[PDB]
RNA sequence: AAAACUCCAGUUGACACAAAAUAGACUACGAAAGUGGCUUUAACAUAUCUGAACACACAAUAGCUAAGACCCAAACUGGGAUUAGAUACCCCACUAUGCUUAGCCCUAAACCUCAACAGUUCAACAAAACUGCUCGCCAGAACACUACGAGCCACAGCUUAAAACUCAAA
């Protein structure tokens, strides 16, 4: 199972044809990582 | 020495191998591992070069085998690590376990 | 020094009253313990002394503790005489 | 294995902070890593003045390159990070998402200790 | 206890250590 | 919530340094300590310094600021029957808690057990 | 003849389950000043405050409804080798009736 | 013989109780939580009697937050302005 | 409503101090060691404005280090803020000293309005190691 | 208080080869010494146990040899106080030294003064009393962490370690 989740995993590697288009991808995306916790277990995000 | 090409020792049973694309060979390679892994694949080498059955892992023989190659890998990191008193006390007292061992062995 | 200048350790004034203002600013360094470590780093307390003062105040930090949940433990049966004649 | 680098860079344009980021990724493959995504956790003001490469910074441009590199990569590839002057901060380190978590039963509660000094009068 | 021996020892190494200064 | 006591004494069995090294033995005792008095004060202090400075600017004339004079002199006045009201105050009733002698009694009702 | 283990199972108080949280009504038998000592049954009596809210009807045998946070109240300290017991358990009183 | 007592183990028995965090993922990226975690005025990071983690727990709150200032996502001597507004977890009282 | 955390620098804020916001309020630093206690006011772009400590109010050797002296400075400085044109001031006091509370207070009464406190007193992370413990 | 500094002090900006607030009310790792800023690499002996004072490997701090670093602290030394005197306590300044590298030295109240392994539930103080097995050590005080001999990169050293006189105790 790890082999085969693997091995979908690589074709969105970033190689040296995919540099570029990547590159501009990563910067018009925006990922955030910051969420709160309250008293109770419970995610703000 | 292993090359940095060969398969890890839990990844090296999978069907699927030679069909991979050499990214994923590369991935799951040795050279994407790290000296645990490489003595783990000397010292199953070791035991399928020498003993009756490598499945066995409680006996005179593989724990000889093993302190072998902890041995080798204290040596490695002291040659490069010269002023290291602890890996040096170990590597002293892992040939010493390796002796009485041997004794036993011989015996 | 390379901070922002106006943030940490600021309090504000209510109405003029900068004795409220500062006994809240004491009171953020003392439970934050900032004034016990600058009373303490005056002079250079050598790691023995750290040691032995460190020990010295977890001790009497578990005797006060365990003496005050017996105090309130007992607060209860500090009531009236129930019996007075016995 | 796989390692995580957190990129801090100077607050730049767009040409400028995508060929860095080329720059980089290069850099990694050229040294051996396969480089896996890219992040941008955007640009933001510092948490402190950050003084690199005789420049004092006060905002930053906060990215993010999961990769994996083998086990004697990581010292050309800070090197490299030490020699760019268009980075403010370049780390590595091992994947949070590469250490697994443990499952936890919760707080097992502590009673309190006995037996600590004998029962004689004293 | 008390350090009547420690003391008793500081003394003769005291005099031993300024013995040897002196001779 | 106490700090536990599991392992921070150097007792037979215990295969770890003594975290803790406590000169007295760790039980409780069946008194309270006496409750600590008040230290130096110095009141007055700010009366006195704009009475004072009137008077070095104006060579020392009570008819010249008499309203700051009264000042300093009300201020020892309510100094010294504050002096009187805590004195009261601390034989009447401790602040929120209760006085030593009576915590004393309790727990003289309620001894600890150290032996059996 | 019922055996001691068929009274015991054949008990409320050993149907009650755990203490906490759980409704009783008991009787008043003993009163100074405000404090009234009511029994729930089990082994201890508990004392409540009196409620200043409908105050006059909380007498000797007036039957009031207690939450019954505590059954005995003990607890070891630093030094001690036992308990020290409050003889005495811990409710909260609700009402009348 | 049919009413004596017979061994199991504990009914009623409570779930043993779980911190805040357990069962979450902390990252020296997730500077909103590590901002709980740190004092607002003094940028200290508060101990167990006020954080109430468990011992995991809060040493991966120890550990992040010092990462985290080190590699430049948290400021050392003060919590984030920014961050003075999120859900309050610590049991500490400044004010009166 | 009222919140004792400040105002950060670059958004809006509707608290005000005759017209100026919370950024461009003068500052007025009071260093205060065992022995002495120094006041000075400074304007927000680093102008100084005012300076007075013990001793130059006259206190010479050891009455520097009281209360009354620090007093004495923070009225000083106080008067020479009010004839540069200054009302309203941050203060930011550093050290330990008697007369910290006392330099505040000399400024309240020399007739300067305090808005702000603020702590940089300098705690090291381990840095340089300080004297030896002295055995009196 | 004097001495000292005024090439001084306060705000701001640049800026370390030094030391690692809070977490730390946690009790971890290591054989012991020791180890609490961050990251990465290498990595934490033995699938019975005890066992080398004829060995090997380590061992806080201080110290020695050679070359560097320098904020701060600081033996020594100098100055000021104090005192009958003050070779000290108190204040100021500064050096060896603390740091790095390479090599020595091999000592501590190196003590948790409580040996390793396996197991059980009363002299007095201290940290309750024991069992099996093995190793090491001890046998009145002082002479004596001494003398002589031997070994050692140690040469004012360390380890091992007496006796003659003395006492009726320690
Ligand atoms: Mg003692
Ligand atoms: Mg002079
Ligand atoms: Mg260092
Ligand atoms: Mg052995
Ligand atoms: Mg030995
Ligand atoms: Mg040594
Ligand atoms: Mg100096
Ligand atoms: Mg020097
Ligand atoms: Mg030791
Ligand atoms: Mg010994
Ligand atoms: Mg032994
Ligand atoms: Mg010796
Ligand atoms: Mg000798
Ligand atoms: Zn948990």
């Amino acid at each position: 199972r790890e082999v085969l989740q693997l091995q979908e995993e690589v074709k969105n590697f970033i190689t040296r044809e995919n540099l570029e288009a990547r590159v501009e991808a990563a910067l018009d995306s925006r990922k955030n990582y910051n969420w709160a916790i309250t008293r109770e277990g419970l995610v703000v995000r | 020495d292993p090359p940095p090409s060969t398969l890890l020792k839990d990844y090296q049973n999978v069907p699927g191998i030679e069909k991979v694309d050499d990214v994923v060979k590369r991935l799951l390679s040795l050279e994407m591992a790290n000296k645990k892994e490489m003595l783990k694949i000397k010292q199953e080498q070791f035991m399928k070069k020498i003993v009756a059955n490598p499945e066995d892992t409680r006996s005179l023989e593989a724990r000889i085998i093993a302190l072998s190659v902890k041995i080798r890998s204290y040596e490695e990191h002291l040659e490069k690590h010269r002023k290291d008193k602890a890996h040096k006390r170990y590597l002293l007292m892992s040939i010493d376990q390796r002796k009485k061992m041997l004794k036993n062995l011989r015996n | 020094a390379k901070h922002l200048k106006f943030i940490a350790r600021t309090v504000m004034v209510q109405e003029g009253n900068v004795e409220s203002a500062y006994r809240t600013l004491n009171r953020i360094l003392t439970m934050d313990g900032l004034i016990e470590d600058i009373k303490h780093r005056r002079y250079y307390e050598k790691p023995c002394r750290r040691r032995q003062r460190e020990s010295y105040e977890r001790c009497r930090r578990i005797y006060n503790m365990e003496m005050a949940r017996k105090i309130n433990f007992l607060m209860r049966k500090n009531r009236a005489d129930p019996w007075q004649g016995c | 294995p796989r390692y995580e680098l957190a990129l801090i860079l100077k607050a730049m344009q767009r040409p400028e902070t995508a060929a860095t980021l080329k720059r980089t990724i290069e850099a990694l493959m050229d040294r051996g890593a396969i480089v896996r995504d890219l992040e941008n956790l955007g640009e933001r003001a510092l948490p402190y003045r950050i003084s690199a490469h005789s420049q004092q910074h006060n905002r930053g441009g906060y990215f993010l390159v999961d990769f994996y590199a083998p086990t004697a990569a990581v010292e050309s590839m800070v090197e490299h990070l030490s020699r760019d002057i268009d980075v403010i901060r370049g780390n590595i380190v091992k994947h949070p998402l590469t250490q697994e978590l443990k499952e936890c039963e919760g707080i097992v509660p502590v009673p309190l200790a006995e037996k600590l000094y004998s029962t004689k009068k004293r | 206890k008390n350090v009547l021996k420690i003391r008793r020892r500081k003394m003769n190494h005291h005099k031993y250590r300024k013995l040897v200064k002196k001779t | 919530a106490t700090p536990s006591l599991r392992g921070r004494l150097a007792r037979f069995g215990n295969p770890r340094k003594p975290v803790l090294k406590p000169n007295k033995p760790l039980i409780l005792a069946n008194r309270v300590g006496e409750r600590r008095r008040e230290k130096g004060e110095a009141t007055c202090i700010t009366e006195m310094s704009v009475m004072m400075a009137c008077w070095k600017q104006n060579e020392f004339r009570d008819d010249a600021c008499r309203k700051e004079i009264q000042g300093f002199l009300d201020c020892a006045a309510r100094a010294q029957e504050a002096r009187k009201m805590r004195s009261i105050q601390e034989t009447l009733g401790e602040s929120g808690s209760l006085l030593p002698n009576k915590l004393n009694k309790l727990l003289q009702r309620f001894p600890n057990k150290p032996y059996l | 003849v019922e055996s001691f283990a068929s009274m015991l199972r054949h008990s409320p108080l050993t149907q009650m389950g755990p203490a906490k949280d759980k409704l009783v009504i008991g009787r008043i038998f003993h009163i100074v000043e405000n404090d009234l000592y009511i029994d729930f049954g089990g082994k201890f009596h508990c004392v409540c405050r009196r409620p200043e809210v409908d105050g006059e009807k909380y007498q000797k045998g007036t039957r009031v409804r207690l939450r019954l946070l505590d059954l005995e109240l003990t607890s070891r300290f630093l030094g001690a080798t036992t308990d020290t017991t409050v003889l005495e358990a811990n409710a909260v009183l609700l009402g009348i009736q | 013989n049919e009413d004596l007592p017979i061994s199991m183990e504990n009914p009623y028995k409570e779930p043993l109780k779980k911190c805040i965090l357990c069962g979450k993922h902390v990252d020296y990226k997730n500077v909103q939580l590590l901002s709980q975690f740190v004092s607002p005025f003094t940028g200290c990071i508060y101990g167990r009697h006020i954080t109430g983690l468990c011992g995991k727990k809060q040493k991966e709150i120890t550990k992040a937050i010092k990462r985290a200032q080190i590699m430049g996502f948290m400021p050392v001597t003060y919590k984030d302005p920014a961050y003075l507004k999120d859900p309050k977890v610590c049991n500490i009282r400044y004010r009166e | 409503k009222f919140s004792i955390y400040p105002p950060i620098p670059g958004e809006e804020s509707s608290l005000r101090w005759a017209g100026k916001k919370f950024e461009e309020i003068p500052i007025a630093h009071i260093k205060a060691s065992h022995n002495n206690t120094q006041i000075q006011v400074v304007s927000a772009s680093n102008e100084p404005l005012a300076f007075a400590s013990c001793g130059t109010e006259g206190f010479r050797n050891a009455k520097k280090g009281t209360g009354i002296a620090a007093q004495t400075a923070g009225i000083a400085a106080a008067a020479r803020a009010k004839q540069k044109g200054v009302i309203h001031i941050r203060v930011v006091v550093k050290g330990l000293g008697p007369g910290r509370l006392s330099a505040m207070h000399g400024l309240i009464m020399g007739g300067l309005e305090v808005i702000s406190i603020t702590d940089n007193t300098p705690i090291p992370h381990n840095g340089c190691r300080p004297r030896k413990a002295r055995k009196l």
